């Protein structure tokens, strides 16, 4: 499983508008 | 600077230039069964290699939405080219999309995970997208690609969507288009739609 950060998030949300959360990704071997 | 990704076939390679570049969008056709997934596979492993061996040091992102992705593939690519198979699927981040808003809240996530990994030893430098293919439908389709043309812009990375044919072929705004079909004996040919590639398919992705 992987992981990512609010603050990540919150700057991509930021991109597109024009501490670790859930990703939604894993690796290949299921992390 | 505009970095590429080898396809890992030297006539596919020649066909685009040197490989799929990053900040843009090169967006594949054809029917079933010519080869569209497994190019996204090959790539998802070539993105990986130094640039010495036609890779970017980087990571893939995939998206997939026709339930087609294959760790076992990715496994038998990289063991085949004489790479790491574990490490090559830890490097490849990997989302099922079950419908069009879902993928919409996957590419958030994406956009989110190469901020992070910007200036690191591997960060991501692929996004793929496996499929591409009402008023608000079409709508929502031209949000997902304006994102993903922001994405391949701001974070210098390639994106490689899929689209399924069933000639007049109808692209997308502002992508790099080719066209795959099958050949004669297993030999697959590509075709830039805006001058011929043939390739094959085999133990180590796509290759001449
Ligand atoms: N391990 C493999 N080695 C060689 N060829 C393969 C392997 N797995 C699948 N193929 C072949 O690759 C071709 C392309 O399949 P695919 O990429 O799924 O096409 P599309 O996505 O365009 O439907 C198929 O003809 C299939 O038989
Ligand atoms: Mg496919």
């Amino acid at each position: 499983k992987l992981n990512v950060s609010t603050e990540a998030l919150q700057k991509a949300v930021k991109l597109f508008s024009d501490s670790s959360a859930f990703s939604g990704f894993s690796t290949a071997s299921g992390k | 600077t505009i970095g590429r990704i080898s396809t890992g076939s030297k006539s596919l390679d020649k066909l685009l230039g040197g490989g799929i570049e990053t900040q843009a969008i090169t967006e594949v056709f054809g029917e079933f069964g010519s080869g569209k997934t497994q190019l996204a596979h090959t790539l998802a492993v070539m993105v990986q290699l130094p640039p010495e061996e036609g890779g970017l040091n980087g990571s893939a992102m995939y998206i997939d939405t026709e339930n087609t992705f294959r760790p076992e593939r990715l496994r038998e690519i990289a063991q085949n080219r004489g790479l790491d198979p574990d490490e090559v699927l830890d490097n490849v981040a990997y989302a099922r999309a079950f419908n069009s808003n879902h993928q919409m809240q996957l590419l958030y996530q994406a956009s989110a995970m190469m901020v992070e990994s910007l200036n690191t030893d591997r960060p991501y430098k692929l996004l793929i997208v496996d499929s591409l293919t009402l008023a608000e439908r079409q709508q929502k389709l031209a949000r997902f690609l304006r994102m993903l043309h922001r994405l391949a812009n701001e974070f210098d990375i390639a994106v490689f969507v899929t689209n399924q044919v069933q000639g007049h072929i109808l692209a997308h705004s502002a992508t790099l288009r080719v066209y795959l079909r099958k050949g004669k004996g297993g030999k697959r040919i590509a075709r830039l739609i805006d001058g011929e590639a043939v390739f094959s398919i085999t133990e180590k992705g796509i290759e001449d």
